[PDB]
């Protein structure tokens, strides 16, 4: 069944994003000044200051400053990265701020996040409890306002957040294994007898942890299918509930996927080693 | 000895004493430019 | 002798500065609470004191109030140029601007300018500006000077109050509403304007 | 006014960029869709490809150019970091692709239509209370290092902040929600002048309650997290050697404390729009109830210089003086 | 408060008075040739000196007899000042009335005698400064600065020192309000060397 | 409502000020207009 419906809405709409190298330093500069201050708003004053930082950290004119600075901020808020609250008694008479989107983009840049098991420990324990509550309710059963509060809401508006912010981790640790790729390949190509050494125990190290998560998730998603079960069997008995049995579908269809992209990744990351092994035999002990 | 002005009137008469200054010296600019017109018409004609 | 209430009113503290701001020419809109309300307290009397002095008080239906000199008036009268017009007509529509709203009412100096060259003949305000121009930048640097004399003029006028301690915006008053008079009725505007003649709103030019 | 541009330098060396204009965020947000309709959650090269032949037949590019045209943005997609490829063993060039954190944003900031409901914020916000307190009995019992480590350290720094992080989000999707209520107003009056006026009185009433209700129940939420956070305090203070504890419950007072200023500054500024629209109603919406004014107006100006005219206000003689 | 005197009624209520608070505030210097405007402020003096404080503005009788408003660094009412040209031929006028021929000539004077005088007692270098920053020393000059000394004596005119005679304006008489250009010579010694020191030293 | 206090000898500063500002300006208008009249006069001769 054919795409064209969405590239067609979204041509319609006109999104687009365009953040070159200034206009993103610039951004950034907004982002950690913001992060600063206690008001919790900023006024145009300010940002016109932090684009004369930026313009003069690149060497630009210094006499079209206020038409440049005035020409981004239309061009911000136009791609709907900022949002503009006229506000009379502040210096400029406007505040800014920072809408989902730009939160999003700045945050990955300037807010390092690297992976820790404990992190998904704790998530695995909260959402645990949660879905066993969940469970329980509906097992108790009553009016469809108590499914609709009791059952429905928890289902929806927390489980999923918990079971997103696990992938999310998920693509972290993926971009920890890129770089770690990137990081081998940059020690090994400089001195080869002295970077061996340090070849073998990231390699060591990134199995190691692996092999640890996967088997945490697994452990983990046993109990959790087995509630997913639970739930769903309760709601079997009820014809009316079909809306909660589509979001246990889905949400037994996106474990399954959290669940196989771990035995994947380590796979490939086998391969990947055995790969890496045969590369040093071959061609760095010969020479 | 006192004198009590409401936010909105103090913020007038800032703003407009900046507008007044930089009409002033925007024109003294003008001035010059008129009159080093004048003297170049002049030089130029002899 | 006097009326008790004209009495009464003229001994109020707050009045010298207003006798002093009127016969200058100032509107006074709704936003003066204070200056305002005196006058909604004392407008009968105060039309009756003004009446001799030969000139007349009007209070249009907008609200506001504003001091009109007739033909034999013991106060001077004066008017504007063309410019200082076609400003006043622009900020009028400003004002009536739907798409306007996102803005509460604050405006750009530089949204005044770029609007006004989408509706005058180009040439027919570089000519008002300088004969030799067409279309140069520095011509048009001039003219954008020149708006802004204009708008001070204006301001010293009571159209529209100055913001912050930047000059490059401002906000519109209720007061601009007289700029419309020429189209407030539905005949011929040059009847109309012939009438308005007569009122003594406007003097021809 | 001193400078501070050593991260702008930073990122200027790294050389950060994005360049995602209308085809290529089309691409992308059709990858998402893919990827989302599919259960085995991995992307074959051919289905990327896939992808890219509907996007340039929707855009009606040259057909003989689309595979060195996809391999081409696809290579530049990998350098700006939004795809992360992965070489299958079974088959080299035909390696699986996954999104980076960065691309998710992105693609859900448009594709998952967040809408904002109260039910999340109540709900997120018994969850951070129950961590939070037991997180204060862990820190009031007391024991070792370990203990400490263990049993309060991480829960605050990994879990409370991830919520109130996730609160600050929701209140983002209200400023999008107020913004996209204004918008509406504006070409609503646009369309008629006399009918429109219902219908804005009733949009005005409607956002000014939810914002009450929201603003209540997130200060009644913030007295009780305060209280534990100061019990936190507390207990931590007569031990030297949990500085860093120390520093992590100082950025969650400071969070919360900006959470909660925020709503009552958007609160007053939504009363003062409400009074800016109103006032906007009252002069001029009866005065011209049939927009003839405007169009007069506009027309008058348009043809003015036929007949130039001025008017006249009163302008009394300064007073002379010497000097 | 004390909403009003009644004395500051009855004189507000006096039908002529609109016309004196418009020239007043003009700074014209009422007279004593104004017969009927002397007799009202006479009759309330005091009166009119108090409520015009409310504007910071003293209502000054000077000694000999006329009446004119000085204000003060915060009045409330606009001011401007005129240009140094006009305090030169305030002061010349000032001289003319003093002198003895007055009598003789019953206070008739024609501009040319005016512009003579000026032209005689005053330094050509400074007048062609006035005249025009980039004057040439020439005729024209001279003219434009004739043109210009009409037109300041039109305006000291309006500010009520001169007066016009019947309906040829090359003909005016003076009043004894001159003397504001003259009060800062008021010492005993001759009103020519007096003068003719304040015009050298530039005063 | 907001209010701003302030002693006189500060307020009357302004209010002199720009008032000066005015008048300096006012006299600027003039000294255009009459270099304006000149550079007119030099012009309809020169052509």
């Amino acid at each position: 069944q054919t795409v064209p419906e969405l590239v067609a809405w979204a041509r319609k709409n006109d999104f687009s994003i365009s953040l070159p190298v200034d206009r993103l330093s610039f951004l950034l500069a907004v982002a950690t000044l913001n992060g600063e201050r206690l008001d919790g708003e900023m006024s145009e004053g300010e940002l016109v200051d932090a684009f004369r930082h930026v313009s003069d950290a690149f060497e630009q004119t210094s006499e079209t400053i206020g038409v440049r600075a005035n020409n981004a901020i239309n061009d911000m808020v136009r791609q709907r990265l900022l949002n503009r609250f006229t506000s009379e008694q502040a210096e400029g008479n406007a505040i800014y701020r920072l809408t989902p989107l730009g939160i999003g983009i700045t945050d990955y840049y300037i807010r390092q996040r690297e992976f820790s098991t404990l992190r998904l420990s704790m998530q695995l324990s909260i959402v645990a409890g949660e879905l066993k509550r969940a469970a329980d309710a509906a097992e108790e059963g009553g009016d469809e306002f108590h499914w609709h509060r009791n059952v429905y809401a928890p289902l929806k508006y927390s489980v999923a957040e918990i079971f997103d912010s696990i992938d999310l981790t998920q693509r972290l640790m993926d971009e920890q294994q890129q770089q770690v790729k990137d990081d081998i390949a940059q020690l090994l190509n400089k001195d080869w007898r002295a970077a061996i050494s340090s070849c073998e125990l990231l390699l060591s190290e990134t199995s190691g942890t692996l092999r640890e998560l996967q088997d945490t998730l697994e452990a983990a998603g046993d109990k959790l299918q087995a509630n997913l079960l639970r739930i769903q069997d309760a709601t079997m008995t009820h014809d009316d509930l079909h809306f909660v049995d589509r979001l246990v579908f889905d949400l037994q269809s996106k474990l399954d996927r959290i669940i196989s992209w771990g035995q994947q990744s380590i796979d490939l990351w086998i391969g990947y080693d055995r790969h890496v092994h045969k590369f040093i035999r071959t061609a760095i002990d010969m020479d | 000895d006192l004198v009590t002005i409401p936010r909105d009137v103090w913020n007038d008469i800032q703003g407009y004493i900046d507008s007044l200054e930089r009409e002033n010296d925007s024109l003294k600019n003008q001035l010059m430019e008129a009159d080093e017109y004048v003297a170049e018409l002049e030089e130029k004609l002899n | 002798v006097m009326p008790v209430k004209l009495a009464q009113a003229l001994a109020n503290p707050l009045f010298p500065a207003l006798d002093s701001a009127l016969r200058s020419g100032r509107h006074i809109g709704l936003d003066e609470l204070d200056n305002h309300a005196f006058l909604m307290d004392f407008q009968e009397y105060l039309e009756e004191f003004y009446a001799r002095y030969n000139v007349e008080l009007i209070r249009a239906p907008e609200g506001f109030f504003y001091l009109r000199p007739r033909s034999t008036t013991l106060i001077p009268r004066s008017v504007l140029s063309e410019l200082d017009m076609m400003v006043g007509k622009i900020l009028c529509y400003l004002y009536l601007s739907p798409e306007r709203l996102a803005n509460e009412g604050i405006f750009t100096q530089q949204e005044l300018y770029d609007e006004l060259l989408t509706l005058a003949d180009e040439a027919k305000l570089l000519k008002l500006v300088n004969n030799r121009s067409t279309g140069s930048d520095v011509d048009r640097q001039k003219l954008q000077e020149k708006v802004r004399s204009s708008l001070n003029r204006l301001r010293r006028l009571g159209m529209v109050w100055f913001m912050g301690h930047d000059s490059s915006k401002f906000r519109i008053t209720e007061s601009v509403f007289r700029f419309g008079a020429d189209v407030r009725a539905g005949d011929d505007p040059r009847e109309a304007q012939r009438r308005l003649i007569r009122d003594g709103e406007a003097m021809p030019i």
